[PDB]
């Protein structure tokens, strides 16, 4: 009966989906083909007698990465109605994906996402995967977002964006893109969870024991923790949490709807045999300082609320105890006016294993999606390496010239100033 | 979808483009009659951008060759993949400049530019989707220089929003050919500077170093030269032409690297150069590709890059690679240089990544920097200039095809200008 | 059902048809004795178009041969397929023009036309239903106009309710053959106006210029020329004598392309022309065979078409071709050149396709065209004929044969009053 429509935009977008789309495969044991040889019901339509199409959108403006996906081993799981193409780029602009090239293809894919959502009938939700600091997953999402209020408005939006690092990213003129595409961000989307490459590579030199990860090994790793937010719709166990209901716990104001997400237990295949996951350890994986999906300080941060998603050989008789042994510790801490702060979830069905994959077959899982004050310092930098890059009207000209007006650039950031010290205002 | 035609001029860009077409044709696949004999699938799915596909399968390149005499044309024919070429796209006359741009630009181009104007649009129209014209010629002389920059200028008429490449060869100290280099550079400069997006300019004398200390060569000749210029172009193209985990086309790369309007001429780079001795005990390993790419004498442009700041930086490297070992070597180069990067543009540096690398090789490395380094190369040419201008030498050659001494000064204040934007921001 | 007999006159309208009828001839697959050796079926079902089915089964050809002397008649018989055609049909005098029309339409060609006009009868009954007659001749001199024009006035008395077209050749100014060109021109033109239906201005020139450049032939001569003109000429009348996808028969043509009384003036067009070089690596597909078509320099007639607008355009596509490939080029063409084209006749495009080519070419596209441009080519003549007709010059050979100087003036006046009519709706 439930259903939700998930969207890919840009080629990160794109790269990601591929993955989830793979795992969601193999959990519901469906090849390639489309024709398994009930739970699924929610992201796969039966269509007519063993055919398994699912409910997705990916948008591009270039070929390359869509052909990607029409070549390999998934052309039979996809068909070009589904499959959006461009003939120009974003090139690496906000200006260009929004304004200029943004009109046509957008006009396509509402139809389109129209014919796709009216077909099923219990709508919970959308999926939006991009980057803020790409060109097509900052312009184009940004107009989408903004259409998609005027269809449906109270009908939730959640987004899994990549956030940039300061330190280790890969484009010259993303403090740019970032700024912009934020405004469009507060006002539209109802959640929007955040993850650093940077972070994630850390994490995956430590503990996974590989030196040399590239692209898909992080993409396996979103993967998991996107599943483990569906997990709970898809499967029923002792205690659920619903997207309608996380919103409603997680997120307290209108302004902050930014929490983080983490991941644990993630270790190598010999690690497992020696290292005993108790329920208490994977706990405190998740408050760890070393495995947050984002570059922050949990120790000057205050968490308001967290959500946790057991999946696996779990039961609330020991879950109490973790939850009670967090809230006596002070390392971790907690704003004044919440004295309960977390939402906990069960699931019976085990998190699944890619073939050939990086992370190590497990009985238990976690995942903590925390709204918190470490994420208002993640945007002092940004802020200050955006305002450096404007002072001397740096790379201004290619923006000018797309048809972007000179003030925009002082709406997107006087907002987010403004922005930085809501946090703060609320923390006190 | 998105294609782009290739223009060519001049002895030396014309011979350039002689060995990049078989370079590129060997990258792809491609045989002498045109039909197609390779094994790997995904050169066929992006060959669209660089080849027609014409009748019985026979591939053709799609490229325009001007030159101001028939002399360069012959040995094109005669050499390999000549006869890949089609008969209708080769333009001469008969006339030639005669190393002199007031000659190249004016009376003796203009007569025969009319007849490319109308070749290039046939191009344009046969392609879905035109996204930009590559250019090949030099400014020491005056045919590649003159007719180029004749036709560059009105091709933004027609086309003002499409992306324009121009890869120049600009005179060196040492190296002269010609006498009359600081005049034709002085006034071919001028046009390039308002019409032109991105430019690389490459100089004989560093190439001469690079191949005498790395490649270890005995006997140079200019075919290394061309060799190892067109590889750098086939770098430049190759996120269009290949799939790849992080792609990056032509105008990203303009975007990233150009922060301001009149400051965009690059200086090329090549990854890896290693002789036969160095081809077993060198360790091609993506921290060694790094550290040698840096190097001040590794560059094509024959000046001191450590004088001063990268504006900006990007790379384009190839064959696969795991992203934590690519992405951390910038970082750390950064770091260690920190006051060869300009400050308050922080975070320089941008990469791409192939997954089909060059045949032979396991890895490569394009190195496209923007520098204020480029004063070096610029005040010498204007000192000789002066030099030359002081005493009104060689002028009866420029003022005979109705060149007013006004019209010289008004290009070289533009010139230092332009030299001038460079010391603002160092 | 549907017959169409052919005329010829002149020594270049002759010699034209002599190739035209061999070339006919192979597309059906009649050999010189006449006895079928084809194997496509539908050759033999609108064979009868052009053949009567004589005894024994050997082809004739449905023609009339004019000459003023007989010289012309000994060469067409000793060539290729000059024993099909008939003894009886070939007619020819002892005296001869002179290149002379005064000469040509009264004294000479009257004597020899009632030969004629009673052999044209013959030919008429034997068909079931004529629908029209094909002539063939030349402006310039006085044999194939003069007795070409007085011919065809009087076909318009016994058969004014059939369709009359003509295959012209006029002057040009660079390639002038005789001195009394514009004199005749002028003269043969008038009665051109008002008679016909349709007609084809061929200018050598052109002819020329095609062949040096597009098929790159070292050494031409008029046999090349000849093959060409013919070409035209099968193109036009292929719906009839092949089944399509959408036909298009001569009247409909005239239907559709003359829409005023006086302005019926065409200029002929072929595609694709391909020498040995670009057979390779041209891509014959309809978008390319489309663009070469509008050019300007590919026409037939020696002018410039794109001084002003096409009143009317219509255009005849050979093998089989997509529809909407074919419909939206024209579109596309038409939507460039919105000013080349009149804005209150909005849609002057007409299509027509046939299944069965050309033998060899996989495609082929006739255009005709009706433009404000051919006022070029007579407002030159007119010019000429001036210069001449001030001082009475070569006046004593016209009015030796009873022709005042009043009468030339009557004509020139009509020609003024043609050409203007271009100039009305320009
Ligand atoms: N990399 C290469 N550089 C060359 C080659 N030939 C010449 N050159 C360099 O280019 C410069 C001369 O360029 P050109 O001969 O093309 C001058 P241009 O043709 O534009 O005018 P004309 O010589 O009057 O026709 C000279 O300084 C040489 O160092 C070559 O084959 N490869
Ligand atoms: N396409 C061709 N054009 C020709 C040929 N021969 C001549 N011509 C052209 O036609 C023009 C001369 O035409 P004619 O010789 O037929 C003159 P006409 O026969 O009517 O009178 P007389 O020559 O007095 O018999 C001249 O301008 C030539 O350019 C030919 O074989 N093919
Ligand atoms: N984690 C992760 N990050 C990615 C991946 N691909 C790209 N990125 C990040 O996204 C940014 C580049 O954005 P793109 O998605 O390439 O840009 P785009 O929005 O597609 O715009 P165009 O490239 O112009 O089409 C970089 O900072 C990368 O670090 C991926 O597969 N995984
Ligand atoms: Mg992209
Ligand atoms: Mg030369
Ligand atoms: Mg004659």
């Amino acid at each position: 009966m439930r259903e939700c429509i998930s969207i890919h935009v840009g080629q990160a977008g794109v790269q990601i989906g591929n993955a989830c789309w793979e795992l969601y495969c193999l959990e519901h044991g469906i090849q390639p083909d489309g024709q398994m040889p009930d739970s699924f019901n929610t992201f796969f339509s039966e269509t007519g007698a063993g055919k398994h199409v699912p409910r997705a959108v990916f948008v591009d403006l270039e070929p390359t990465v869509i052909d990607e996906v029409r070549t390999g081993t998934y052309r039979q799981l996809f068909h070009p109605e589904q499959l959006i193409t461009g003939k120009e780029d974003a090139a690496n602009n906000y200006a260009r994906g929004h304004y200029t090239i943004g009109k046509e293809i957008i006009d396509l894919v509402l139809d389109r996402i129209r014919k796709l959502a009216d077909q099923c009938t219990g709508l919970q939700g959308f999926l939006v995967f991009h980057s803020f600091g790409g060109g097509t997953g900052s312009g184009f999402t940004s107009l989408l977002m903004e259409r998609l209020s005027v269809d449906y408005g109270k009908k939730s939006k959640l987004e899994f964006s990549i956030y940039p690092a300061p330190q280790v990213s890969t484009a010259v003129v993303e403090p740019y893109n970032s700024i912009l595409t934020t405004h469009t961000t507060l006002e539209h989307s109802d959640c929007a969870f955040m993850v650093d490459n940077e972070a994630i590579y850390d994490i995956c030199r430590r503990n996974l024991d590989i030196e040399r990860p590239t692209y898909t090994n992080l993409n396996r790793l979103i993967s998991q923790i996107v599943s483990s937010i569906t997990a709970s719709l898809r499967f029923d166990g002792a205690l659920n949490v619903d997207l309608t209901e996380f919103q409603t716990n997680l997120v307290p104001y209108p302004r902050i709807h930014f929490p983080l997400a983490t991941y644990a237990p993630v270790i190598s295949a010999e690690k497992a045999y020696h290292e005993q996951l108790s329920v208490a350890e994977i706990t405190n994986a998740c408050f760890e300082p070393a495995n947050q999906m984002v570059k922050c300080d949990p120790r000057h941060g205050k968490y308001m609320a967290c959500c946790l998603l057991y999946r696996g050989d779990v039961v609330p008789k020991d879950v109490n105890a973790a939850i009670a042994t967090i809230k006596t510790k002070r390392s971790i801490q907690f704003v004044d006016w919440c004295p309960t702060g977390f939402k906990v979830g069960i699931n019976y069905q085990p998190p699944t294993v890619v073939p050939g994959g990086d992370l190590a077959k497990v009985q238990r899982a976690v995942c903590m999606l925390s709204n918190t004050t470490a994420i208002a310092e993640a945007w002092a930098r940004l802020d200050h390496k955006f305002d450096l890059m404007y002072a001397k009207r740096a790379f201004v000209h290619w923006y000018v010239g797309e048809g972007m007006e000179e003030g925009e650039f002082s709406e997107a950031r006087e907002d987010m100033a403004a922005l930085e010290k809501d946090y703060e205002e609320v923390g006190v | 979808m998105r294609e782009i035609v290739h223009i060519q001029a001049g002895q030396c860009g014309n011979q350039i483009g002689a060995k990049f077409w078989e370079v590129i044709s060997d990258e792809h696949g491609i045989d002498p009659t045109g039909t197609y004999h390779g094994d790997s699938d995904l050169q066929l799915d992006r060959i669209s951008v660089y080849y027609n596909e014409a009748t019985g399968g026979k591939y053709v390149p799609r490229a325009i060759l001007v030159d101001l005499e028939p002399g360069t044309m012959d040995s094109v024919r005669s050499g390999p993949f000549g006869q890949i070429f089609r008969p209708d796209n080769f333009v001469f006359g008969q006339s030639g400049a005669g190393n002199n741009w007031a000659k190249g630009h004016y009376t003796e181009g203009a007569e025969l530019v009319d007849s490319v104007l109308d070749v290039v649009r046939k191009e344009a129209e046969s392609c879905d989707c035109l996204q930009g014209f590559q250019l090949t010629h030099s400014l020491g002389g005056g045919t590649g220089s003159g007719m180029g920059t004749l036709l560059i200028s009105k091709i933004r008429e027609e086309y003002p929003d499409r992306i324009m490449n121009t890869f120049s060869v600009v005179p060196s100290p040492k190296v002269s050919d010609t006498v009359v280099e600081p005049y034709n550079a002085t006034l071919s400069v001028h046009q390039l500077v308002e019409n032109t997006d991105e430019t690389y300019c490459i100089d004989n004398e560093a190439l001469y170093d690079i191949c005498f200390r790395t490649l270890k060569l005995t006997t140079p000749t200019y075919g290394d030269l061309n060799h190892l210029v067109s590889a750098t172009m086939s770098g430049v193209t190759t996120c269009l032409r290949f799939p790849g985990q992080l792609n990056a086309d032509l105008r990203k790369l303009a975007v990233n690297m150009v922060p301001f309007p009149r400051l965009h001429f690059f200086m090329p780079g090549f990854a890896p150069l290693t002789s036969r001795g160095s081809q077993q005990y060198r360790a091609l390993t993506v921290p060694e590709l790094t550290q040698q790419v840096f190097d001040a004498k590794n560059m094509m442009a024959a000046c001191d890059p450590r004088h001063g700041r990268y504006l900006t930086v990007a790379a384009v490297f190839r064959g696969r690679m795991s992203m934590k070992e690519v992405d951390e070597q910038m970082l750390n180069v950064q770091n260690k240089n920190s006051s060869y990067f300009v400050e308050w543009i922080p975070n320089n540096v941008k990469t791409a990544v192939c997954d089909i690398p060059p045949r032979g090789l396991k890895m490569a490395v394009t190195f496209i920097g923007n520098s204020t380094a480029i004063q070096e190369l610029f005040k010498r040419i204007s000192e000789q200039f002066t030099a030359m201008f002081r005493r009104k030498a060689f002028l009866h050659w420029y003022t005979g095809e109705g060149m007013d001494e006004m019209e010289f000064t008004e290009a070289e204040s533009n010139m230092n200008d332009l030299v001038s934007e460079y010391q603002q921001y160092q």
